[PDB]
């Protein structure tokens, strides 16, 4: 019931943790994936004649998003559940802590695709609740191995806080992150806050107002500010301190960046 | 609508002023 290697397209990766595929299948340790449709084969044989027929060039759902060759396809769980399963049971294999694979109807798993010159290629994803009543704005989040730590994360991360922003939300990716996951928000969360003091001259700030802005959640920004040593305290007052050089070393700093004008999508 | 952080609490609301 191990699996020690997926072919995805033009990649051979080893997988890190258990995903409940079918035992007929599991049990064989090496999977073979159309990376479009995301169906599973036991053979290369039988991979290459579905990727011959396979109709699929990218996820389903709407597209929401295009800037250049970046896209973002809006899935729908529950209009398509075969591919969000498939796309669960992918993501298990990298992701720990991730449960649910089958009952994907309450959720919207919002995919990022680039395109180049042999197709349009998955990137990653992150998960949704519906109806989210503790305010998650991400369940599960996770890029590809061939495209970890390259930019993509924070591409996605910054889309997932974007959407909120349009819904007029703050919210936080649910608990507990994988590894990467925690690293990448608190590192994602240290830029945020410098591009919004960088662009900031007033003298005081709430928050509220850092929060409403940018979506992030208040827990989030005070224990950013707190990591960044910029929250201090004295007589009885908490001040925020503007530490200018990180808002210089942040602006050597510089497409992989979201474009929120190029957002197709209402709540 | 507070924050606790170590090891008192802050109001989302408080201006908080920003220095140098
Ligand atoms: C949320 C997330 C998850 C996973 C992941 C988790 C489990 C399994 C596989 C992947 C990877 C990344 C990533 O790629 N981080 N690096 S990043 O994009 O360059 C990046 C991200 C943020 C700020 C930066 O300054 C640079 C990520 F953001
Ligand atoms: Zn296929």
């Amino acid at each position: 019931s191990m699996i020690k290697t997926i072919a995805f397209g033009r990649y051979e990766l080893d997988t890190w943790y258990h995903s409940p595929y079918p035992e007929e299948y599991a049990r064989l340790g090496r999977l073979y994936m159309c990376e479009f449709c995301l169906k599973y084969m036991k053979s290369q044989t039988i991979l290459r004649r579905h990727m011959a027929k396979c109709v699929w060039k990218h996820p389903p759902g709407d597209e929401i998003y295009r800037k250049g060759s970046i896209s973002v396809f809006e899935v729908d769980g529950k209009k398509n559940k075969i591919y969000c399963q498939n796309l669960c049971l992918l993501a298990k294999l990298f992701l720990d802590h991730k449960t649910l694979y089958y009952d994907v109807e309450p959720f919207l798993f919002y995919v990022m695709t680039e395109a180049d010159n042999t197709g349009c290629h998955l990137i990653g994803y992150f998960s949704k609740e519906k109806n989210s009543f503790l305010n998650y704005n991400v369940s599960c989040i996770l890029t590809m191995p061939q495209y970890m730590r390259q930019g993509y994360g924070k591409m996605l991360i910054d889309f997932s806080y974007l959407l909120s922003k349009v819904e007029e939300k703050v919210g936080s990716p649910e608990r507990p992150l994988s590894d990467l996951g925690l690293i990448s928000y608190r590192s994602y969360w240290k830029e945020v806050l410098l591009r919004y003091l960088h662009n900031f001259q007033g003298k005081e700030i709430s928050i509220k107002e850092i929060s409403q802005e940018t979506a992030v959640n208040p827990v989030d920004i005070v224990s950013t500010l707190q990591a960044l040593q910029m929250l201090k305290y004295w007589k009885g007052k908490h001040l925020v301190l503007k530490r200018q050089d990180l808002i210089d070393e942040w602006i050597a700093k510089e497409n992989k960046t979201m474009d929120p004008s190029c957002l197709k999508w209402t709540p | 609508g507070m924050v606790e952080i170590e090891l008192h609490r802050i109001s989302i609301f408080d201006p908080l002023e920003i220095i140098l």
